[PDB]
RNA sequence: UUAUCCAUUUAUAGGGAUGAAUU
RNA sequence: AGAGGUGAAAUUCUUAGAUUUUCUGGAGACGAACAACUGCGAAAGCAUUUGUCUAAAAUACUUCCAUUAAUCAAGAACGAAAGUUAAGGGAGUGAAGACGAUCAGAUACCGUCGUAAUCUUAACCAUAAACUAUGCCGACUAGGUGUUGGAUGAAGUGCUUCCUUCAGUACCUUAUGAGAAAUCAAAGUCUUUGGGUUCU
RNA sequence: UUUUUUUUU
């Protein structure tokens, strides 16, 4: 209506723009606090206006408004999607798909769970129509996978944990240790989800944010 | 308020302090459908399927009451009947009102026993009169 | 030889009650009293020993549990939610 | 195949050369003195052939020496009572019945512990009809357990 | 008269296929005799493609299409005008 | 196969190996240290259990605690009792060690 | 000072929901609907309710202030249908012809990995 | 919450991070 | 201030805020897209992940027994769905039923709701267009295109392809083969009539 | 969206 007004949103150092758009909110009156009700609230943002590049238009991230200041609302990463026009476009016939997903812990005692998608490679002499991969092979590379994401979600923070997920470095080196058992064709991470966050810690937000 | 919402709980307490009072049959539980965000509230479903609201302080017990299904078992005779409330009340056996002289009971007379009027009494009716279908919204078989 | 050749524990209630009321206590005859598998010895020799109480015959230490079972559908049920917490 | 279908044509198929070739100049003496020596530290004589031709380097046994294998084993009374194809099968009819035991919604497995039992029976009566199983022997499933002996 | 060699369905080696539901009338078919087609279309046709994208920023953003994959029914895929009646000796020839 | 890791090296060192079985074979070889491998039920009592897991640190032997209650090593073996408690004595051609 | 929303386009053979938000999905700004308009109980889901729906909004969204929108498509849910009715084509057509500006689009009709059996039984829909 | 009404007890410890244990 | 719904309509929900947006939980259900004239199983049937128990099949063997084989009345195991009994569960669908429309009538097709059922366990029932309508074992008779799991030789970069060959598995053409024909590589090798066997 | 019927040789 008439009384709500605009609250700016801001995103977190990492990212380049660390702006994206505002809020609204409404009467602050009476008892309902007008911080809460802008606090704890998800913003669904595009990698691709994120970060001025139309290379991260596959994928999105959740922010979650962790607090406020001022009138600045800071919010903080909370959930990873890529696009399901995307998935369905890369899905096709003629190729077997491999899941993947695992719980991990890492040093913020954040809880992690990301699920993976995997397609298998044509390459170049096999002159078939069918690229279709014998489930032991799927067996021990997706045993392989879940095993070195969870290797490399254990040993390192949340935050780098975003760093590295931005240049899909995740998806490389699977593709470069896969070489050598059966190659595999574009793949990446379809989900990442928050499952229990600690408590929340001030102190350990504001130094990452700014 | 401590437990999560969907759990099963037994001997409820239906206002903090009254060391438990709801849910105490064998065989009967009550689940916790829900919590208030602010606390100091919840709601729980009772095994009749009512919904109740209750405060977060109130205690009760985790788990089932035990000798669950008792009431599966047929009694064959009526010797297990009298064995059974012999130890609880004076209710058995019942006797049909319509099988009584119309002076102890408005069911009662008649040279053909039936009840001759409506079964359905009004929940205004007077001590002597409650004893039909008391303030029944429906009669017959349910549908569901 | 095999005296009954259906009516089983039922025999003790000869012709008196319906068919089919003696045979929907045929559900429940053959486990009220049956010697089921207690958790602390391991053998299968648990025996009623009231309406809800139960016991086996090597621990003397008496269980809460079902009308005529150890354990209830509902109960281990509820107890499986309660420990996956 | 006895049950199902697929026909498996899969098996071995020994050379013409009947006697033993000219490399082999492993003498039969020595060559039968490998095979006993394998047997009473404990190996069935399904395998005994399968290490002498693999470590000693000696197929066709028979073909080195004019007697079969189970023939020398036989000869000098170490061999089991029950045969090996026998013994082979009620180990897996155990196995069959200790799994069926605690699992008893495994049907298609009861199935197939049928089939080994129909077979175990037939190979019994065959072994029967020869005089080196007893007529007296009956293979109750009960004790089956305890007939591997 | 046995009407198709393979009876209209493409089971061979199976006793029983799980069925799936036809989209516009929700007749349970099994899946291999389902007549599936993996529709892609645009969420907005050329003419008013050009519109948004002429309406829109980044200079170079490009639609990303419709992925459906719809099955039919055989007695409703006739009906939908797509599935060919067709003729007995041609009928054997299917690409 | 995980289990059965443990299931089949039990059953062959039982051939091959000396073998033992009972809560007295148990006691009996682990007060002098003959009792190489020891294993606790998860059934019996704790206190069954942690001092027969006692036994086994003092004796540099290597203790284990099977989940069930009386099964495998006290029915398949050679036996049809509840075991509660288990031990070997000797070891054939058998990696039981590790 | 330029600022964003998302506008919900909902297409279900049926009155097309035009709902607009802001970027998180909370707090609504305007709810129009197909159904706000024609009062023939017909054309719910036909260009002709659908387009006329989209310059009013985009209107109020002027009115209001915001300017640059992301969509969101919706094609009725994951038993009843999998493709949009006929009235996103005009919705999308008329925040084109509006001036409204228009980012990003998207799909999120809602696909079940579930396979919950829909209306009607083994014989289906026999009209 | 002070009128008023209800519940509990021996009116028995201010808010946040199958063994015992009294002088 | 509408929302469901329909060829229309109506029943129904909706100022106590329906539909719609987002988040959080709970419940039961299913396991799409991958997913195929592809795999497994005696058939019925069997698709989220991981673990355990158990089996089966093919391949390779210069491992072993040596006829231990095939088909089988009686007799047995399993046997879709629906249904019965008894508990638990009960989201969605939904025989019965309740309404609302069409119809001359509609007890039906269409719409809304809806009990049993559908789901879990423990027992019964033993039937399906339980269908490739084609019983099982064995020998032989033709080319090509595929494809699944092995095995062999060679060659694009330890990796991966092509040749050959087993066990499946379908498809196309051909019959001086068959059939009444449709059609069949078996439904052929049958008046040039007899490989063995069970059932009808 | 609806469309029932047509003695006897």
């Amino acid at each position: 209506f008439t009384k709500k007004e605009w609250y700016d949103l801001k995103a977190p150092k990492m990212f380049l723009v660390r702006n994206f758009g505002k809020t609204l909110v409404t009467k602050t009156i009476g008892k309902k606090l007008a911080t809460d009700s802008l606090k704890g609230r998800i913003y669904e943002v595009n990698l691709a206006d994120l970060n001025n590049d139309e290379d991260q238009a596959h994928k999105k991230i959740k922010l979650s408004c962790d607090h406020i200041i001022n009138r600045d609302c800071y919010t903080d990463f909370c959930g990873l999607s890529i696009t399901r026009d995307k998935l369905c476009s890369l899905i096709r016939k003629g190729y077997t798909l491999i899941e993947g997903h695992t719980d991990v812990k890492t040093l913020d005692n954040y809880h992690l769970r990301m699920f993976c998608i995997a397609f298998t490679k044509k390459r170049q002499n096999q002159t078939k129509s069918t690229c279709y991969a014998q489930t032991s092979q799927i067996k021990k590379i997706r045993k392989k996978m879940v095993d070195i994401m969870t290797a490399e979600a254990s040993k390192v923070l949340l935050k780098d944990l975003v760093k590295k997920f931005i240049p899909e470095s995740i998806g490389k080196e699977i593709e470069k240790q896969c070489k050598k058992i059966y190659p595999l064709q574009n793949v990446l991470i379809r989900k990442v989800k928050i499952l229990k966050r600690p408590k929340l810690d001030i102190s350990k937000l504001m130094e990452l944010h700014t | 308020g401590k437990m999560p919402e969907g759990t099963l709980i037994c001997n409820l307490e239906h206002r903090t302090g009254n060391r438990g009072t709801l849910v105490k049959a064998s065989g009967c539980y009550a689940t916790v459908v829900g919590q208030s965000e602010d606390g100091k509230k919840t709601k729980v479903r009772l095994p009749s399927g009512a919904k109740k609201t209750i405060d977060a302080k109130a205690r009760a017990m985790v788990g089932v009451v035990g000798a669950g299904g008792r009431i599966d078992k047929p009694i064959l005779k009526a010797g297990v009947a009298h064995h059974k409330y012999r130890v609880k009340r004076n209710c058995w056996p019942k006797v049909r009102g319509v099988a009584m002289n119309p002076v102890e009971h408005p069911h009662g007379g008649g040279n053909h026993q039936h009840i001759g009027h409506p079964s359905t009494v009004s929940r205004s009716a007077p001590a002597g009169q409650k004893v039909g279908l008391i303030a029944a919204r429906r009669t017959g078989l349910l549908r569901g | 030889s095999r005296r009954t050749k259906k009516v089983g524990l039922t025999g003790k209630y000869g012709t008196r009650y319906g068919s089919s009321l003696r045979k929907q206590i045929k559900k429940i005859e053959l486990m009220q009293h049956a010697k089921y598998l207690c958790t602390f010895c391991g053998k299968t020799a648990t025996k009623r020993t009231c309406v809800g109480i139960w016991k086996c015959k090597k621990c003397k230490r008496k269980v809460c549990g079902g009308a005529w079972s150890l354990t209830t559908p509902a109960a281990v049920a509820a107890k499986s939610t309660i420990i996956r917490l | 195949r006895m049950y199902g279908k697929g026909k498996g044509i899969s098996s071995s198929t020994l050379p013409y050369k009947r006697k033993q070739p000219s490399w082999l100049k492993q003498k039969p003496s020595e060559i039968e003195d490998a095979i006993i020596k394998l047997a009473k530290k404990g190996q069935t004589p399904s395998q005994i052939g399968a290490t002498l031709r693999d470590n000693y380097g000696i197929p066709q046994v028979k073909s080195v020496t004019g007697n079969k294998i189970l023939r020398i084993l036989r000869a000098q009374g170490i061999a089991t009572t029950i045969p090996e194809d026998l013994y082979f099968l009620i180990k897996k009819a155990v196995s069959m019945r200790k799994h069926l035991e605690k699992n008893k919604k495994d049907k298609d497995c009861k199935f197939r512990l049928i089939l080994t039992e129909s077979k175990i029976h037939r190979i019994s009566r065959y072994y029967k009809r020869k005089k080196l199983l007893p007529s007296n022997w009956k293979y109750q499933s009960s004790t089956a357990s305890a007939l591997i002996a | 008269p046995k009407k198709r060699r393979n009876g209209g369905r493409s089971k061979h080696n199976r006793g029983h296929v799980n069925p799936l539901r036809c989209s516009n009338c929700g007749r349970c078919v099994p899946k291999d005799k389902a007549i599936k087609r993996f529709n892609i279309r645009n969420i907005v046709d050329t003419s008013a493609q050009r519109d948004i994208k002429e309406a829109s920023v980044y200079s170079t953003f490009q639609l990303p299409k419709l992925y459906i994959k719809q099955c039919y029914c055989v007695s409703c895929a006739i009906h939908s005008r797509f599935v060919r009646v067709r003729s007995r000796e041609q009928r054997r020839v299917r690409k | 196969s995980a289990g059965d890791n443990i299931n089949a090296k039990l059953q062959l060192v039982m051939k091959s190996g000396k073998y033992q079985f009972g809560r007295k074979s148990c006691l009996k070889a682990l007060r002098t240290g003959k009792g190489k491998l020891v294993i606790v039920s998860s059934n019996c009592p704790s206190i069954q259990r942690s001092v027969i897991e006692y036994y086994a640190m003092l004796s540099k032997c290597g203790v284990h605690d099977y989940h069930g209650d009386n099964n495998d090593l006290g029915t398949a073996c050679g036996k049809l009792f509840r075991i509660s408690c288990l031990v070997i004595t000797d070891v054939g051609d058998s990696d039981i060690i590790k | 000072e330029l600022v964003f929303g998302v506008a919900h386009i909902f297409a279900s053979f049926n009155d097309t929901f035009i709902h607009v938000t802001d970027l998180s999905g909370r707090e609504t700004l305007v709810r129009i609907t197909g159904g706000m308009k024609v009062k023939a109980d017909r054309d719910e889901s036909s260009p002709y309710a659908a387009m006329m729906a989209a310059q009013d909004v985009a209107a109020r969204l002027k009115e209001l202030g915001v300017t640059a929108i992301h969509i969101k498509l919706r094609a009725s849910g994951g038993t009843k249908s999998k493709t949009p009715g006929p009235g996103a084509q005009s919705a999308l057509r008329a925040l084109a012809r509006s001036g409204l500006k228009i980012g990003r689009i998207e799909d999120v009709t809602p696909i079940p990995t579930d396979s919950t059996r829909k209306k009607s039984g083994r014989r289906g829909r026999r009209l």
